Formats: structure tokens, sequence, C-alpha cells
RNA sequence: AAGACGGACCAGAGCGAAAGCAUUUGCCAAGAAUGUUUUCAUUAAUCAAGAACGAAAGUCGGAGGUUCGAAGACGAUCAGAUACCGUCGUAGUUCCGACCAUAAACGAUGCCGACUGGCGAUGCGGCGGCGUUAUUCCCAUGACCCGCCGGGCAGCUUCCGGGAAACCAAAGUCUUUGGGUUCCGGGGGGAGUAUGGUUGCAAAGCUGAAACUUAAAGGAAUUGACGGAAGGGCACCACCAGG
């Protein structure tokens, strides 16, 4: 699947993009079967495993669980593994798919996000992680080729929309937050420049608003000063689309503003006594720096960030219980 | 020896030995040139010893030096890569250049188109100059020969190991052997190296 | 088939297997099968039944030598052919005793004293059991962890351990005491990775209506004959001084003292036998077993809930990144140090089976959490603008790799559960640590590893409650000038004899200026002052000023 | 069906004392090479006698005769052919058990041991390699590459030396003549005939002359010339087309 793919590199770089796109369909039909090949035995070994009794195997369960032997089913795990030669090759093909990549901008960038979200949610969150670093590099180095590739034809803007989803889903689902949010932040920052290249498209910025709106949940989960950045970025980039798209959501928009008021100030005192000894100014800098990424460079305070939403006439536009509250 | 320091190879020489590729040799087994071989490459290509190159570059020059004439030193190059070089050797040393065919009989043959009276012969390749080497052996003529790791050695007096075939390894030694004699006898005196580059040397390479 | 007569050709047909091995080229499939042909053709009995005894002695030698011949690492079915016939030879031997060993009971077909040495062939039968054990050692090592068939091969260990009983019970203790280096170690070999889980089914199964027959009073004693024979041959490894195995046994005794017994013994026997030095000269794969042992000391430091000893048994281990290779599983390009593959082949043909692998994520949650409840009230004294004991290269520095993470959302990694609980520890709320540890180590099955883990949790319940009470007092110290004992007994859910052991040691050992009326249950502190903490912060500075000024004259004179 | 034979693969290759050995596979003991701090302690060397083996045809007796095929005969061939040729075919070929003991059994070239020059292969065994390939989960395999060791097959190559030259690391280390042991020749014949021995069933095999005959016989090499030897060119005293 790779030695033949090395032909499929050079043989199908011969301008039959009927053949190129159909093999991208086959590149899913690569993984469409061997996803199920595990997914049958996900039941079918566990058909046998439940048919096996653990009461008799309890000292072997001591040999299992006190060892943490963790009885995974390699019937799946190896039929899990063989579409990675089918998966990762197409990602490895992708940086070399220059001068049009439009069989793949339509499909494979999103078909990677199709295939990744299956196998990440199935087993492979660490094989997700480096691959998203790989994709971001095979986003970047493919652009750094610059062999007839641009963003302003909305080529990289759905490549964004795939890869941003590839970041934001695993983060929320279950991932280490320090690393893939940087894979999101390096996606969001560069593609803010690619939006700046592609004449800022407000609907992927509405998706970026949603990427903020995702993060407003997450930065009430992870960092209030980022939430100071993102909920202020949630509302105004929506309030731009209240002007740009003329949103007639006068119940929701009156209730997304109270959503934008109440959560936005609440920044209590830090509890980290070691981190003051361990140089807090580096941390607040990163709290500043990824707020410079979002465009709200200094992380705003409790009260003056309310007063941004107060002075702007959307505090008037609150569904008035919160306004009274 | 003369000024012993630059007579023990300077990096100007050392780079030029690498630049002309003189250190390389053939692939053939020797029994008289394997002493002059430094090492061999993977599956055999012989790195010759440039120490053996230089020490024979000194003494074969010293055989020419204290002959009061370069006229009875007939230097020989049937190879066209050395024909510019022996032109620039005879330009520098003043020796007698022999380009191309020996015309068998210049050393024998009373009745002949020519007759030469040398004392020492200098040879690019004793296989390419065997017809000099025959009439060297006929009338008691010693012969310096530039020998690679595939060269013949019969009737061959003091031999300077070089790659000395094809490349600028030919014209570097004629740059160097005219260096060594003007080092000994000349205006490049007192064992100083040349200020003349081997670009007055290396062979013509038909131009644009 | 070969020859249709009795004994005489059959020994020559026996020796022809024994002879044909010693060649630069030798196939050994025919050498095995003809021995079974000589089993059935020896239909005569003790003219031929004794011939089977050396045939079963030579089947295993033919079965063993058959697989460093093609591959590799013997097939376990070929090993189960060894497991079958070692059982079968002992089945012969239990019916045999000292017949065809002969010993002039009869001579033909008898006498293992005929060539040669009637105990040695019996002793090499025990060395054939080694051949069953050595490939099974490879079978435990060279079989995949995620493979559920690895559990299937591991089930045959008790069948080996049955023979470890069956040999030494048929022994005739010539084989016991001469091989007390090994035959005793064969009793260790089924003990020193074994569990308290069966001991919970042995000892903590109540003997009121279960262990009433002599069935649970013979097999359970055999489960503790192994913890007996180790102490029985402590004193025989006084004799069998065997420091490659003696130091190795005592560390496995310390395993039995930590796990299979009470860890107070394991703390003593490390101090007793002084195995800081013997491990070097005696085969540094036993240093790996030594590093396996002090890990399991820290396990039973954690099983007994001792956090300092969980830090201090992880002192020869967790002051270094060696602990990966202390199970023999480090990678070559993991650093610029691990070279090379061939030495990696030596170390990993050697080490280690997966049931002999252990949970390092537990070990990090052993190492990090144990100093987390220690160093945070310790540093809360330091971070109260009063520090002189800032210890470099500590869990403080193991916190630093997890500390500066501003992006860190939910705790999901093992360090992330520590660092979240560390911040919950810094808040002084004990309850918030329990969400970050106990549930998440059940999420990562790390709590799900011990039977003692409910106690270990309950031990670490109070280690969170008592010490976050200290960070409650350490952080809110300037304005607390009257401190209750009735409230704090109700707040942090801690009874008074603990609280009196807390608050006195909060007053005595921390040396806080604090009046205390334990009849009134009232702490009165009055620290005075927080702006004069800067006077303490300047006396942090100017006292350093006087020292190196003195040290300016100390070096120069 | 018959009986024959394993092509091509198949070589300056292997093995075997030669005479020799080409389907597979098995059995059988053998033999070489190699490697070998194994062993014997010099048992070694070469060889009249003596012995083994020794192609073929022949013969002895059969089988066998498919195929072929001395003889044999035609058909054709030629002045003559019995020959080549075509046809048919006996013995033979086929093979067994015998004799035979011969061959250009030729490498026209004693043995053994020593010594004297350059290279590149190949069969072989052992070894050296961050060598490649190759499998099992890879090693250890092997295919193979570089290198080495030998004992090979031999090859190429040079005032190694010789030789009448031819040629030859042997056909060298010879007049500066001597390793050892065996075998053989003394110009050419008559003639392996006579003579006797001798074997063999015979066929024949072996040992082995004289009278007389002769100043040449022979060997290489040079030069011619010749060829129903071969390769080049040209002329109407040669052709063609022609007159």
């Amino acid at each position: 699947l790779a030695k033949e793919g090395l032909y499929q590199y050079k043989n199908i770089c011969q301008q039959v993009n009927i053949k190129s796109l159909e093999d991208v369909v086959r590149a899913y039909l690569k993984l469409a079967e061997e996803k199920t090949e595990a997914a049958k035995e996900e039941s079918q070994q566990m058909v046998l495993d439940i048919e096996d009794l653990d009461n008799i195997q309890t000292p072997e369960s001591v040999l299992l669980s006190a060892v943490s032997g963790e009885d995974t089913q390699d019937r799946t795990d190896r039929l899990l593994l063989t579409p990675w030669v089918k998966f990762l090759w197409e990602s490895y093909r992708q940086c070399l798919d220059l001068l049009r990549n439009n069989s793949r901008v339509e499909r494979l960038y999103h078909d990677i996000a199709q295939q990744a979200f299956k196998f990440c949610l199935q087993y492979t969150r660490k094989a997700e992680f480096r691959k998203l670093c790989d994709n971001l590099r095979m986003h970047l180095s493919q652009i750094q080729r610059h062999h007839n590739q641009s963003t302003a034809i909305n080529l990289n803007n759905p490549e964004s929309q795939s890869m941003h989803l590839e970041t934001r889903l695993v983060q929320l689902d279950s991932a280490i937050s320090m690393e893939l949010w940087q894979e999101a932040f390096k996606a969001v920052e560069d593609i803010h420049g690619l939006f700046s290249l592609s004449k800022k498209p407000p609907k992927p910025q509405l998706m970026a608003n949603y990427y903020n709106k995702v993060s407003t949940v997450f930065w009430k989960s992870g960092n209030a000063l980022f939430h100071a950045s993102t909920l202020h970025r949630l509302y105004h980039l929506s309030r731009e689309m209240r002007k740009n798209l003329t949103q007639d959501e006068m119940q929701r928009m009156s209730t997304r503003v109270l959503l934008a008021t109440l959560s936005i100030p609440i920044t209590p005192e830090r509890t980290d006594i070691a981190r003051l000894l361990d140089m807090d100014g580096i941390i607040v800098e990163k709290q500043r720096r990824l707020a410079t990424l979002l465009g709200l460079q200094a992380p705003p305070t409790r009260i003056g960030l309310i007063n941004d939403m107060v002075r702007f006439n959307v505090l008037q536009y609150v569904v008035p219980e919160v306004k009274d509250l | 020896s003369g000024a012993l320091d630059v007579l023990q190879m300077k990096e100007e020489d050392v780079l030029k030995f690498l630049a002309a590729g003189t250190h390389l040799g053939g692939t053939n087994l020797d029994f008289q040139m394997e002493q002059y071989i430094y090492k061999r490459k993977s599956d055999g290509i012989y790195i010759i010893n440039l120490k053996r190159t230089w020490e024979k570059l000194l003494l074969a020059a010293r055989a020419i030096v204290a002959i009061e004439n370069p006229a009875d030193v007939s230097v020989i190059s049937s190879r066209n890569t050395g024909q510019r070089a022996v032109l620039k050797f005879a330009a520098a040393t003043g020796a007698t250049p022999i380009a191309g065919r020996f015309t068998p009989g210049t050393f024998t043959n009373q009745i002949q188109a020519a007759f030469r009276e040398p004392r020492l012969l200098v040879v690019t390749d004793p296989r390419a100059d065997h017809q000099p080497l025959t009439e060297a052996s006929y009338v008691n003529l010693p012969t310096i020969a530039l020998c690679n790791t595939d060269s013949p050695l019969r009737y061959v007096d003091i031999a300077i190991p070089c790659n000395n075939k094809g490349a600028h390894s030919v014209g570097l030694m004629w740059w160097m052997l005219a260096r060594e004699v003007l080092r000994m006898r000349g205006t490049i005196s007192r064992e100083h190296p040349w200020e003349v580059m081997p670009d007055l040397y290396f062979y013509r390479d038909p131009e644009e | 088939k070969g020859t249709e007569i009795t004994h005489a050709v059959v020994i020559k047909k026996l020796n022809e297997i024994l002879q044909a091995r010693g060649k630069k080229g030798t196939d050994r499939a025919a050498q095995i099968e003809l021995l079974q042909l000589l089993v059935q053709i020896a239909s005569e009995n003790n003219l031929g039944e004794g011939v089977i005894v050396k045939i079963k002695f030579n089947i295993i030698a033919s079965l063993y030598d058959y697989n460093p011949n093609l591959a590799t690492y013997m097939k376990p079915e070929m090993w189960q052919k060894c497991l079958d016939c070692i059982n079968e030879l002992m089945d012969i031997l239990f019916a045999n005793p000292n017949i065809f060993v002969g010993e002039n009971i009869l001579e033909e077909s008898e006498n293992l004293q005929n060539v040669d040495q009637p105990l040695r062939v019996r002793g090499c039968i025990l060395t054939l059991v080694e051949r069953m054990d050595e490939e099974f050692t490879k079978i435990m090592q060279n079989t995949d962890p995620h493979s559920q068939e690895y559990v299937e091969h591991l089930k045959d260990e008790a069948q080996v351990c049955a023979i470890i009983e069956r040999v030494q019970r048929y022994l005739e203790e010539k084989g016991t005491t001469e091989e007390i280096c090994r035959v005793y170690l064969r009793r260790i070999l089924h003990t020193y990775y074994k569990f308290d889980y069966k001991a919970h089914q042995r000892q903590l199964t109540p003997p009121e209506g279960s262990s009433k027959s002599e069935q649970d009073q013979a097999e359970n004693e055999g489960e503790d004959s192994a913890v007996l024979m180790e102490r029985l041959c402590k004193y025989i490894y006084a004799k069998d001084r065997t420091d490659r195995i003696r130091t190795c046994a005592i560390l496995c005794h310390i395993y039995h003292h930590y796990l299979h017994s009470r860890w107070y013994q394991a703390r003593d026997l490390m101090l007793m036998s002084h195995l800081q030095d013997n491990i070097q000269h005696a085969d540094p794969p036993v240093q790996i077993l030594y590093n396996r042992t002090m890990v399991q000391l820290g396990i039973c430091a954690f099983r007994q809930g001792l956090t300092k000893d969980a830090h201090n048994a992880l002192l020869d281990i967790q002051s270094s990144g060696r602990a990966k290779e202390l199970l023999g599983q480090g990678l070559l390009l993991r650093s610029l140090q691990e070279r090379n593959q061939e030495q990696e082949k030596v170390e990993r043909r050697r080490q280690v089976p997966f049931h002999l692998h252990i949970n390092l994520e537990l070990l990090e949650c052993v190492y990090l959490v144990s100093a987390m409840l220690l160093e945070i009230p310790y540093m809360a004294a330091h971070e109260s603008d009063a520090r002189r004991r800032m210890i470099s290269k500590q869990f403080h520095h193991q916190l630093r790799v997890g500390e500066r993470q501003p992006l860190l959302g939910p705790p999901e990694s093992m360090r992330e559960h520590v660092v979240a609980a560390s911040k919950a520890m810094k808040m002084g709320d004990w309850k918030t640590c329990h969400s970050f540890i106990i549930n998440e180590k059940m999420n990562g099955k790390v709590w799900d590893l011990f039977p003692e883990a409910d106690k270990v949790r309950t031990m670490l319940v109070r280690k969170i409650q008592e010490e976050s009470l200290r960070t409650y007092l350490f952080t809110y110290s300037s304005v607390y000038d009257s401190i209750s004992m009735e409230t704090l007994s109700d707040m942090f859910e801690l009874d008074l004899p603990t609280v009196h052991s807390i608050i006195s040691k909060m007053i005595i050992n921390e040396e806080l200026m604090a009046s205390l009326d334990q009849p009134t249950q009232t702490v009165v502190m009055h620290r005075t002052e927080p702006t004069a903490q800067q006077n303490l912060a300047l006396q942090l500075a100017e006292k350093l000023g006087s020292l190196v000024e003195n040290n300016e004259r100390v070096f120069d004179h």
C-alpha cells in the first residue's frame, strides 16, 4: 500500500484527475473497509470475551489487571493498524499533491478529518496528535513549496476548515490541552494571515467565531484571561455578523449578549504559590500572547471588560432579567 | 635538501594534489608501485602516498638539477593532457619537450629524420612512452617516469607516483616539477614555491 | 522398524541420537521422533521401561536442542511437548525411585551409574526442567502484552510450579541441597512476582466454614511454603552464600516481606543485608532486580501509604531517568546515549517479561503525589515570604515540567492529575484534590491496581485533609490571629486527637508564634507583620550579603 | 508395443590412478580438497619383479536387436568404386558373464621433492567484511560482492630461465654440468619381421634379431611455389550485353 503508492505518487501525477480524485475516493475505500475490519471484531472478540468467564480467569485477571495487562483485542488492533498505511500515506502524499490539490481540497483534507475522527475516537489519539503536527507541516511545507498553490482561490480556507476541526474536536473530546490548542493556535494565527491573504472571509471567521465559541467553553474550563479574550471575541465577531449577515435571532442575540456579559469578568485570585516562585510573568505573557493571536492582546480585567459590553449598546439588548441581575 | 620546510608538503601543494586528483590511482595490483600506494578505496581504487609523490618529485628534479643544460633533458609527453604541460615545462624549465609520437629512432638510427642527445628522460606514462623507453634502454639513457598504480616499471628509473593520466594530475606535476627545478635552479630560487599558477599549465580544453 | 529386538540395539539406537547432535550440520526432528519409536519398541519392562527413563531424559534434550536450531525462542507447543514429557518423566520418577538409576538394585537395563554418575543424570533431569523453564522464561518475555494469548501461555506457569513441587517432593533431597542455589530459587521463581490477591483468597478468606477440611490446610500452606522456604533458605543462603543468588534472594525476600508479608520487615532487611554493594559485583541484571525491589519497596511504601518512603525508595530510581531501562525497555534514539542495537539485543533478549513489567504511571503517581502532599505545605511556608530551605532538584522541579502550562484545561495525563490536585492542594480545600486524584486514577485504572488501594486512598484522604489544613493556615496566616479548634475539627473533617496532633505540630514543629488553649480549643497567633515580611525579605538579602563577604575572605585567605 | 538413450542444459568445469564418468532418486562403501594447540612418532620416497585396472573391435556364451551398422549387396558414382553416395543389412551396436590387454590408452610430454614472475577467473573448503540480497519477528542460513587461505582446473601475461627453433615459471635453477628414484634412445632401414619364448578360446598380444641396404634420415624455422585451401583487388589479349 506504499510501494504501490509510490507508483500512485508518480503514475497518478499524470493529469488524469478523474483518476486522481477516484483514487481519493478509493483512499477512503482503503480505510472504509479496515475501519469495519476492526469494528466487526470490536463486537466479535468481545462476543468471545464475554463468552469467556472472568471468574475462572480471576488469578489470570490478577495476571492481567495487577499487571494492567488491559485485555485489548488485537483482532481489532491489527486491523486497526493496517489502514494507517492507507491513512498516513495519503497525508504523506498531500504535501506532494501540488499545483492543484483540488481532488483533495474538496475531499482528502476533509477525508483525513473524516478518517482521523473515526480512528482517534476508536483508538488512536496519539497517532492523531503527531499526524496533526504532520498535517500542519504538510499544510505549511506544501505552501512553502509554492508550486502553483494559493489560499485566495479558497484552497487553503477549506484546508483550514478541515484542520481546524481536526484540532478542536480532539481537544474537547479528550486531549492534552497544552499541545493541540497550540496546533489550533498555530492553525488560527496562520489562517488569520491566510484570511488576510484570502480577503477576510467572514463565514470561516464565523467558524473562527465558533472556534472562539468552542474555546469560550474551554476557557471557562482552562483560562479565564483567554476567556476574557475569547468571550469578548465571541460577541463582537458575532456582532459583526449581526451587521454583516444581519442575523435575525432577536431572542438568541438578546440571550447571547447575556451569555457574553456574565461569564466574561469572573477572574478570581490565583492560587499558585509555586508558580510565583516559578516566574508567573512567563505564564501571563503566554496568556497575553495567545490573546494577541485572537486580537485582544492585553487580557482584559473583571470590571472594564464588562464595561466594554456595557458601553456598547448590547447591554441594553440583554433579555432584561440578567440586565437586572 | 634545500629549504626543508616547503620541501615537506605545504597545504598549497596538498590541496593541489587533491585538486588535480593525483592521490588517486588505478585498481591494479602492483609489485613496484604498491609501496607508493597510501590506501585503497572500497572494493579497490588506490590512494597513492603523496609522500612518495613528493619525495620522488624532489629527487627526480635533483637528478635534473646540477645538469648544466636542460637541453640534454628530453621530457616526454605523448598524452595531449601533458603536451600543454611540457610546453609549459619547457617554457619554465627549458627542457626538451617531446609531444606525441617518438618517431622510433632519435636515439638510434644514424640515417634518420632526427637525432637527439639527451641525458635524462621525463615521462608522463611509460606505457604511453614505451617507444622512448625502448630507445632509452638502447643507448644508455636513464628515464624518469610518472607512474600510476597500473604503469609498467621495466627499464624505469626514479618514478614519481601520480595519477598522471587524463586529469590535471598530469599538468600539475609538470607544474610541480618545473616548480622544483626553479626552486633549485632559477629565479624562483632558494627553495621557494612558485607564484605561477597551473593555469598557465593545465591542457587546452578547446575554448569559447 | 529400526530393529525388532530388545534392549541391546536400543541403547545404540539411543546413543545414535546422542551422537548425531555434535555436528556443524544437524537436524533434530528425527532425533526426537525415534526416541518415541524406542519408547514403544521397548515393550519389555525395566529391560525397556528403564530405557524409556533415559529416553525421556533424552527426549527433552532432543526437544530442547531442536529450537535454538531454527526458531528461536522455542515454540510454546514444542515447549508444551517439553512440559508434557517433564511431567511424564516425573510421572515415571514417582513410580520409579532409583530404578534405572540402578544403584545395583539391578543392572540391565538399569544403572544411571553406568555411564555416568547416577545422581548427575537425575540432576540433569532437573536441568531439563530448567530447559522447560528457560524457554518459558522466553515465552513470558517474547510474547506480546496486548495479545490475549500471552495470558494463555502464562497459565502454564502453575503447571511448571506443579513440577517445582513434584520435583522437590520426589526429591530425594540430593537434588534439593546440591541445587539449593536453584531448586530453592525454583521456589522463589514462583514467588517473587506473585501477589497478595491469592493471599487475600488464602489468608483473608475466613477459616470458619471454608478452611475446615485439610484441603485448604494443605494447598494454602503450599502457597506459604514458598514464603516459608525463602526464610528456610535465608539460613541456607547463609550456607549457600552465592551472592549472585543470595543478594538476589534477599531482595526477593524483601519482595515477600513487603508484599507477601508486612513492609516493616522489608524496611529492616534492606537495612539488614546491606545490599547497596553486593549488587555491583553480582551480575547487574540483579541490580535490575534490586531496582525492581526498591520500586516494590516504594510500592509497599505506597501500599502502607508512607509518602516519604515512597519518595525515598524512589531515590535510587526516581532521581534518574534510568527507571525506563530498569525494566529494560528504553529506546536507542530516546536519548543520545542508548547505543547500540546489539547491546539492546543483549538487554532485551534478557529483559523483561510483561508480567514482570510494572506500572510506571502508578510509579510516577507514587512519586509525584507523595511529595505533593509534603512539599506544598512545606513550600507554603516558603511562599509566605519566609524561605531558607529551597531544595533544588526535587519534586519542585518535577512540578516545573508540569507547572508552566497556561493552556492546561482538564487534567487528563498522570502529571495533569497531579498538577490539578496540586492546585487543589494549594487552595487548601481537601475535597478538590479527591476529584483530581481518586476518580482519575480510577479513570486511568491506577487506583484499580491494589486490593489495599481503598486503604491507600483512605490514608491519602487524611494526608490531603491534614495538610491542606496547613496550607489553609500557611496561606491565611497574617490575619488569622485567633484560630479555632472547634471549627477546624468540623471544617476539614478531622477529629481532635488528630487535630491536637496537627495543631501542636503546627505550633511546635513549624515554630509559629501561637498561643494555644487546648481546654478552650483555641489557637491565638498574631504573626506581626506582612509589611515586615519585606524586612524578612531584606534579611533574606542582607544575610546573604554578610556570608559571601565572609566567603570573600575565606577563599582569599 | 519394442528396444535404445538421457540431448540441449554441458564448461579450458567437477570427480576418478588412467582407461573414465551426463535423466531422476535411493542404497553402498570409497576418494579429493579444506579446516584441525587431535593422534601415530618418521612409520618416509621412487620403483625391476609382481599385481590391479585398462577404450574399442574381435571372440566365448546368451539375451538383445528399437535404432543403427565392418561385412554384404545393389541404386547411383567414377576410366575403375568394391567406396563416399542412396538402399537394405550380417556380425556388431544393446547387455550380461567370460577372454582380449591393445589404442594417436597422446599432453607425442616418468615419479616424487625442492627452488625461480605478473594478473584475472572458476569448481572446492575454511576464513576476513558497519559487504549486499535474502526468512521467521529477525538473527544463525543461503544466493552473492570484496578479500584471504589453500589444494584444484587451468587461463592470460614478462629477456623467469631455457631451447635447434617451435615454444616452454617449465621443456628454469646444465659446462658455473650431480634432489632422489624408475624408465628409455644411440643415423636410417630390413623389423617387432626372422628366431625362440610367451599368453590368449581364437583373433592375436608380449619378449626380441641377422644378412643385406645407406650418407643421409629426421626436427623446427625462413623463403618461394602450389592448393578440387581461404580471404582481397583489376584487364572485352576476361566475362557480361553484344557487334
